[PDB]
């Protein structure tokens, strides 16, 4: 866990996997938020904010 | 090298009983009614959980309690109402299932289904504790005429009684210890279902049929996980009309009255799903016989498979043992009618008669006709 | 492809839909009831409270002291030192509107 | 002996998503005050529970503020009388039920806050009840301060015929015949037995629509998967 | 076709899949309870408190 | 009890079809109703006579105790 | 014919965890902590269950449900203390075992490990909500500090400690609550409990000399179901002196005392088992950084084994690190008696030196030295 | 009405006042404290009892 995971092929994994990562964590950023009713973030969404 | 879903040792076990189990590729809807008990049990100890954050067994605050969970708890009557109709639910559906076991033969598993009849008095005695608990009218009587009935016991009945009472009566001390004994219940009936799905799991499941079908298998996962899911949601859907649309239809305006020791309801029935019981032991005039009949209108769930005589596993090629079935349906149907009916003149005959068929059918008339249906087969 | 999922995922947006509602409601029912919302949680005044005099209350179990106290006092407890205090306050932090200091009326000692 | 049942009324809150009317849930509130309470209890409703109901925060700390009530001891330990608050509840006619059975002849007035939900019939009994007083029938003889009400079990009541035409004035003009007033105090009635009514039916509404989505898709989810079963074809080939 | 398209762009990847819905759950929300708002409220028109407290 | 040792089967062939490839609702009517009469028709006569019994003593039942209740010239 | 005890489902797993299990023949004293942990986990249950029969949560009558249980109910007293000290005696022998696995290396067992800290954390918050379940002095205002303390989180610390509460402060309604995750609590202790066990049979237990034991193992039956009878004597007379011969030793007068939320008392301290945590989360001047801290002192526990740097499994032939691991318990013992005493000179000093000691050994020192040791044994 | 009658076993022991404050107002602000479980709640005991009363 320190330099065996070090290497050429693990940043093209890192590379191959940060979009799919990203995504995920957008997605989790989006249910976080709707889940809340995070206003602070809420309050910009255009039509959803008629909510509040 | 390998899948982590059969070599881990928790999802090895989660696997083979939910993912990779065999199950038969032609099991119905009346399979689905496990899964929903499971769901109706999962259902009930989240609510009561939820309602156990506010409620107070003291005997001047329970009524209280539950009126501060429905009027000032945010969400508050959802919960209350959803436990309330849920408790319903698993009556209707433990009563399907039990049905589904007797008609495939399903009792020839021995050890799964004496597994489910001890969850079956489990239940009972789980909710009947929890019926009191609001502490309304029908809430006391219910619980003295049935605690009463434990005073038929010869020699020690009186001191049975009293103990379980913890005094003179049903008053404070049994409130706090029902509330107890019902919060830790469910808790133990967990355990018993998995023992149960523990014990299921040797054989797998029946079929319709009543023939071994291990040469149609199919794994659990995508069929039967999206089968129990939709049976879920139709499940939901009828608990929902219930809570949302009725949430009184099945229980009975009296306890909304504030429990009264001095004052005695001019009706006195108990919760429907035990009414067929209730008309069985008011059918008997002695009171430690009528106990003891209605300790055995359920201990003789366990007598099916010394009673089964059929070549055949189940009943789907059995039209006379179909007929008795639903003759056995219909006079069960007639004794919750009549347990909920006064004790007077048309509904003591009937009663008596319907009890009297409800063991005859099981006891003589079930194991005659299969000798019958045998020999039409020439076997 | 796009059929059956459109299928799957409208099925998993109601299913998101009502769970949400669910477990909103249980989170709900953990937040303060409305007897609790409704009492000691607000208690506005009324301009009853004369010049420097303490009308009492009964707020969130505490006993609530208003007073007017009038110019003076107030400077009177800004000629109050804060060191020799051994609690260090200043008497205008503790009163925002220095003519009426609200404290919770107990004693801060057994 | 036989009793008689009360029939079913068009209550504009039977239908399965009808909600009460808020209007005579006022009303209702009205005459429960003016009419009812001298003898009744609410002990589960306070004022603050008709904010946003059938009257707004000022006007229902104004009805509060009408009333006086009993607050905890002060620094003498003495007792005080200050005027009601909204998070305060109905006041109780009768400081012990036996000054309630004695202010009678004997009876106890229930507690009116789950009434509805306490009795067979519930607004249609209550409605009938308030309405039905009559005379007794030849060969009936009623206790002195007993009245006939052929909808009472036993039809021997101890309540007096308590509504009546102008027994009050409704603040909106309505005229207040008997039947009125019973019809407005039965929906409050109604009302205080089950607050929860027309949130309960909004939730129903959008249970059955998400329902009417759910249950159709989920079944077609499942007939995705199982399409696979359902349609394949077996063939024995033995030697 | 759209639900060709729906498919290759939002419903292939898993990760977009979830998002599709996470986003569609937000307007779902939003939308469902308006819709069905307006409903409850036109069948029981002039009842409601929101329909009378304009005079109090 | 585990797939791969429940049993011996041979010279048995199945054919299946993706689910990607076929309608997950066909012939739910023209096909489904004929079979839903079909079902009906095989088990009317074994459970529905046990519940018109059931009916009868309901209603003679509910009708003879509200009988009891009247009032006898005696 | 089969040996049922080896063939029987139920039998077979019984079979597996206590009778037929080969165990170490060596494991000492030290490994009877777990089946006193498990024995008094049942206690707890057996003595709580019997207290929540007649226990009231409202706030207007649990002190006084709790003299009633002491003072009119039958062998109340006996239940109340001694599930007030099997609290204690459970803490005494949860951090001998923590010590132990500690000793020994056993947290090489990752799973059960992981699953041991998960055990820990829900022990202590369900001895942390019973206490406050008697309403007394120090329940009200160490439940009223310890939940204040989770306002430090950033943007949503008051939000969380009010919906905990249920309210503007610890009251009723944090009661009632607290009452119904007391209850609740203890049964998914149970079941991890079992999954812990489950976890460990996957390798058997560790033992003293930390080499694998598997030519000489014996099994569990005869020798360790005797041997952990007598440890469960032991610990019975343990837990028998303190309820019958000093009841009140480890407790405190305060909460003899009805909850004043007006008058504060001069020292809330949590109880005995929570005061070197105490001690750490006042060791820190900011808010957030002593409940970081706080947290971390049990959070480490998950690091252990990545921290392991000796070419041994446990500590028997290790001096050095022996010596780390009896400062590392004499720093533990400081902590307990610096939250056990006033933020004042010098205690906030030792306190400091303690804490800041604590993590310096458990992170720095203990690594370090076994590297030392390693090439000290030239590897 | 409320009734006084002569005590009884059942019955526990008299309360000298009907409120805190009333007993606040009698003793100069302070409540005199119930003594079912003082020698329990204070530190000391009887020990430190008989040395506040001596
Ligand atoms: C037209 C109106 C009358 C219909 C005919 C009724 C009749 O005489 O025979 C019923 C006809 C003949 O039954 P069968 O095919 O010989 O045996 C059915 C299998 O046992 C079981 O076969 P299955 O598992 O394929 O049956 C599924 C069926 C039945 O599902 C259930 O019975 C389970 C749910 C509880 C009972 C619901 C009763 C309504 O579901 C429904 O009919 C209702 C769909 C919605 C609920 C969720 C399923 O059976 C059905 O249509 C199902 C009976 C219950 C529903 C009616
Ligand atoms: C009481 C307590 C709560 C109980 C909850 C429910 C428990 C059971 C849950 C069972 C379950 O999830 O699925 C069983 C069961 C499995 O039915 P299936 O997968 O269509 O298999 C039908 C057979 O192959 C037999 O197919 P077939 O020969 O009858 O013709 C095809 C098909 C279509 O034809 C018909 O059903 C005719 C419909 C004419 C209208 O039949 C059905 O769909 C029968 C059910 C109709 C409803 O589901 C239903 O019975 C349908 C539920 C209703 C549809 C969803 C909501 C709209
Ligand atoms: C003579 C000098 C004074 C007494 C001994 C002082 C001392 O440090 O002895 C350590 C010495 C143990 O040194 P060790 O053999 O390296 O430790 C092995 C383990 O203690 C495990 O050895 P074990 O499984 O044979 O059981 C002995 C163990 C038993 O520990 C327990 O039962 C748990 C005690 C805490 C609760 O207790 C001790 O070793 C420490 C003393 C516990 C309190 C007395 O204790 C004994 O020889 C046994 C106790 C003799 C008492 C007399
Ligand atoms: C961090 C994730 C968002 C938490 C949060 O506050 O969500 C907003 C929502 C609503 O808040 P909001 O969006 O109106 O404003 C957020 C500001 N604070 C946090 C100060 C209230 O929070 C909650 O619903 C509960 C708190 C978070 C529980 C997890
Ligand atoms: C009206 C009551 C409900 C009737 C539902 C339809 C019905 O019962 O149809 C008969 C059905 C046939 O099922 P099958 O397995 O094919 O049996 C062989 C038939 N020749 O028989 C069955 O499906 C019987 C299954 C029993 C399910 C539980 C019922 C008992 C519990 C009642 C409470
Ligand atoms: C304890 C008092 C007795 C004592 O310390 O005995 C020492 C003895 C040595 O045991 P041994 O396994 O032989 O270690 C190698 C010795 N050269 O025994 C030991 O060192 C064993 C003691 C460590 C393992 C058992 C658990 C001890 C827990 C102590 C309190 C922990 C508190 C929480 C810590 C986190
Ligand atoms: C706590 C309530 C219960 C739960 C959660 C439960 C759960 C389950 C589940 C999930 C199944 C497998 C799916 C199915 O076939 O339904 C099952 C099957 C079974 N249960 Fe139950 N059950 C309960 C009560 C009972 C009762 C009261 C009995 C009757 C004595 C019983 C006897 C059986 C039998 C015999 C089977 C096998 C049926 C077959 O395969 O044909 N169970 N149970
Ligand atoms: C086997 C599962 C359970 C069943 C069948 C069941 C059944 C019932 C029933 C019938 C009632 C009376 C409902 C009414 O008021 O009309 C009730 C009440 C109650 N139950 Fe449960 N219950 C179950 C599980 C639980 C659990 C696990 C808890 C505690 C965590 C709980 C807590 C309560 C409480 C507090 C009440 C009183 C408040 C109320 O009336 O709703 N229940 N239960
Ligand atoms: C609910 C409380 C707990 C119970 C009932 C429990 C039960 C047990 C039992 C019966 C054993 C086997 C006997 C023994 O070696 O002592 C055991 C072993 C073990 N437990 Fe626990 N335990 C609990 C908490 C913990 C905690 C807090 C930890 C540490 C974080 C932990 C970690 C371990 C480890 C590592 C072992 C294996 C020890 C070895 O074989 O050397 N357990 N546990
Ligand atoms: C994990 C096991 C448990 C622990 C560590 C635990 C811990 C505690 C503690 C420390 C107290 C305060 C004792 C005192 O008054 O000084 C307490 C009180 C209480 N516990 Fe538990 N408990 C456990 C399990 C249970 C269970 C399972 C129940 C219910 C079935 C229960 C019911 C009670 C009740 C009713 C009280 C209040 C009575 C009293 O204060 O003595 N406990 N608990
Ligand atoms: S602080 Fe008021 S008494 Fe010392």
């Amino acid at each position: 866990m320190l330099s065996r995971f070090l290497g050429p092929r693990y940043r093209e994994l890192a590379r191959n996997w940060i979009p799919t990562a990203s995504m995920w964590g957008a997605v989790g950023a989006v249910g976080l938020v709707w889940a809340t009713d995070w206003r602070l973030i809420l309050d910009w969404v255009p039509y959803i904010n008629g909510k509040f | 090298m390998t899948n982590i879903r059969k070599s881990h040792p928790l999802m090895k076990i989660i696997n083979n009983a939910f993912i990779d189990l065999p199950a038969p590729s032609n099991i119905s809807s009346w399979w689905n009614f496990g899964s929903l008990l499971g769901i109706c049990l999962i259902l009930q100890i989240l609510t009561g959980l939820f309602l156990a954050m506010h409620y107070t067994s003291d005997t001047t605050t329970a009524f209280s309690s539950v009126t501060h969970i429905c009027r000032d708890v945010n969400y508050g009557w959802v919960i209350r109402y959803l436990h309330a109709n849920g408790a319903s639910m698993f009556f209707i559906c433990l009563f399907i299932h039990v049905g589904r076991g007797l008609y495939y033969g399903s009792y020839m598993f021995l050890e799964t289904w004496n597994i489910g009849v001890v969850l079956l008095f489990t239940v009972m005695a789980t909710a009947f504790m929890g019926y009191v608990l609001p502490w309304g009218q029908m809430s006391f009587w219910g619980a003295t005429v049935i605690t009463n009935l434990l005073s038929a016991i010869p020699y020690i009945g009186t001191d049975l009684v009293e103990w379980i009472w913890g005094g003179f009566s049903v008053d404070k001390a049994t409130l706090t210890r029902f509330f107890a004994f019902h919060f830790i219940l469910p808790f133990i009936i967990t355990a018993l279902a998995a023992v149960h799905l523990l014990f299921l799991h040797e054989t797998g499941s029946n079929n319709p049929t009543g023939i071994s079908s291990d040469m149609d298998k199919i794994p659990f996962h995508p069929y039967y996980t999206i089968k129990d899911i939709l049976g879920a949601l139709f499940m939901m859907l009828i608990l929902l009309i219930l809570v949302l649309f009725s949430p009184d239809l099945l229980g009975d305006p009296d306890n909304y009255t504030p429990a009264n020791p001095l004052n005695t309801p001019p009706h006195i029935k108990p919760e429907w799903y035990f009414l067929f019981a209730y008309a069985i032991l008011r059918s008997i005039p002695n009171k430690l016989g009528g106990v003891l009949a209605l300790v055995a209108s359920i201990l003789i769930l366990i007598l099916m498979p010394m009673l089964h005589t059929s070549k055949q596993r189940s009943m789907m090629f059995r039209p006379l043992s179909q007929c008795l079935f639903w003759m056995l349906v219909a006079d069960l149907i007639t004794l919750t009618w009549i347990g909920g009916q006064p004790v007077e003149h048309p509904f003591i005959i009937i009663g008596q008669l319907a009890s009297i068929l409800y063991f005859l059918i099981i006891l003589v008339l079930m194991p005659i006709t299969s000798i019958i249906e045998n020999n039409l087969l020439k076997w | 492809k796009g059929f059956s999922y459109l299928i799957t995922a409208t099925t998993t947006v109601g299913v998101a839909y009502a769970a949400k509602n669910a477990v909103s409601q249980f989170v709900s029912s953990m937040s303060a009831s409305a007897d609790v919302l409704a009492m000691s949680k607000i208690e506005i005044k009324l301009s009853d409270i004369p010049e420097g005099k303490n009308m009492a209350f009964k707020w969130r179990g505490k006993p609530l002291f208003v007073r007017h106290r009038t110019k003076k006092e107030i400077d009177q407890e800004a000629a109050v030192e804060v060191s020799q205090l051994r609690d260090p306050q200043h008497d205008l932090e503790r009163v925002k509107k220095p003519e009426w200091v609200i404290l919770i009326g107990v004693c801060t000692h057994l | 002996d036989l009793e008689l049942h009360a029939p079913s009324y068009p209550w504009s809150h039977r239908g399965l998503l009808s909600s009460l009317d808020h209007t005579s849930i006022r009303r209702g509130f009205q005459v429960y005050k003016q009419v009812c309470s001298s003898c009744h209890s609410m002990d589960y409703v306070a004022y603050r529970h008709l904010v946003g109901v059938c009257y707004t925060e000022e006007e229902a700390k104004a009805l509060a503020e009408e009333v006086e009530v009993q607050d905890g001891p002060n620094e003498d330990g003495e007792m005080f009388m200050r005027p009601g608050k909204l998070s305060d509840y109905f006041p109780k006619p009768y400081p012990n039920p036996e000054a309630a059975r004695a202010a009678n002849n004997g009876a106890l007035p229930p507690d009116l806050s789950y009434i509805v939900r306490a009795r067979h019939g519930g607004e249609d009994y209550v409605f009938s009840l308030l309405t039905g007083y009559c005379e007794p029938p030849t060969g009936v003889s009623l206790r002195e301060g007993l009245y006939f009400n052929p909808y009472f079990p036993g039809q021997a009541i101890a309540m007096a015929p308590p509504i009546y035409n102008e027994v009050l004035e409704f603040d909106d003009g309505t005229p207040a015949t008997m039947s009125q007033v019973a019809k407005d105090v039965c929906t409050f009635l109604r009302w205080a037995s089950e607050p929860e009514h027309d949130h309960r039916k909004r939730m129903g509404l959008k249970m059955l629509m998400m329902m009417g989505l759910l249950l159709p898709l989920v079944y077609a989810m499942k007939r995705h998967k199982w399409s696979v079963l359902k349609s394949r074809k077996l063939a024995y080939r033995p030697p | 076709t759209l639900t060709a398209r729906l498919y290759s762009l939002l419903f292939r990847r898993t990760s977009t899949f979830a998002l599709t819905i996470a986003v569609g759950a937000l307007f779902f929300e939003r939308a469902f309870d308006q819709g069905a708002d307006a409903i409850y409220e036109h069948i029981n028109q002039g009842k409601l408190w929101k329909h009378i407290k304009h005079k109090y | 009890r585990e797939f791969g040792h429940l049993t011996r089967m041979r010279h048995v062939i199945t054919y299946s079809l993706s689910p990607f490839e076929q309608r997950a609702f066909p012939h739910y009517f023209t096909k489904g109703i004929p079979n839903v009469l079909r079902r009906t028709r095989a088990c009317i006569l074994r459970v529905a006579p046990p519940f018109v019994v059931f009916y009868l003593v309901y209603t003679w039942g509910t009708q003879e105790f509200e009988k009891s209740k009247r009032k006898n010239p005696a």
